[PDB]
């Protein structure tokens, strides 16, 4: 929704997705999120909300080795610890 | 002339869009070609604008399980749909009520009650 510059971390990743900019808004950062995992196939195939980061850029960026996107809050604030604002 | 629905694959992709709304409630739509009561649904429901406006507030989602493929099915399966058509309804947090399904044709008017019974 709102304007926000990604951390070194958080960019270098999001850059991996095609993303270009340096600045971009909240839905956006969250959807090329989604896509990196996607990408990587981080989640486990019976149980797709789960999410394996251990041994990977986004366990190191969040500081979990898993965690369930059905957690909104909580992964919300680990992306915000990586952000500021404009 | 169309509801804009952004389109799904995996559970992945729904439980990421559900976190993706965060506070907008949700509504997902199951779509098949072999599905009529699916294409009778979008063509005279979701142009419909009064229809349109009570959706305004609400994130639009829809699965394509025409292919009835692998991921599909465990989509399928996962959400415990037995059958098309069927649309889910989830409140702000991402959480389904299932009271709320619809599992068959309604036209503006019904639906628009229905309307009444979501979130």
């Amino acid at each position: 929704e709102t304007l926000v510059r990604p951390k070194p971390l958080l960019l270098k990743l999001l850059k991996s997705v095609g993303a270009q900019k340096d600045t971009y808004t909240m839905k956006e950062v969250l959807f090329y999120l989604g896509q990196y995992i996607m990408t990587k196939r981080l989640y486990d195939e019976k149980q797709q909300h789960i999410v394996y980061c251990s041994n990977d850029l986004l366990g190191d960026l969040f500081g979990v080795p898993s965690f369930s996107v059905k957690e909104h809050r909580k992964i919300y604030t680990m992306i915000y610890r990586n952000l500021v604002v404009v | 002339t169309h509801l804009n629905f952004t389109q799904i694959k995996t559970a992945f992709a729904l439980y990421w869009a559900l976190l993706e709304a965060q506070g907008k409630p949700v509504m997902l739509d199951l779509y098949a070609d072999w599905c009529v009561a699916c294409k009778e649904f979008e063509k005279y429901t979701f142009s419909d604008p009064q229809v349109q406006k009570a959706l305004a507030d609400t994130v639009l989602l829809q699965a394509n399980v025409t292919a009835n493929d692998a991921q599909d099915v465990a989509l399928l399966k996962h959400l415990n749909v037995l059958g098309l058509p069927t649309i889910l309804f989830f409140d702000g947090q991402g959480q389904e009520h299932p009271q709320a399904r619809v599992t068959g044709f309604m036209d503006a008017e019904t639906f628009s009650a229905h309307l009444r019974d979501r979130q």
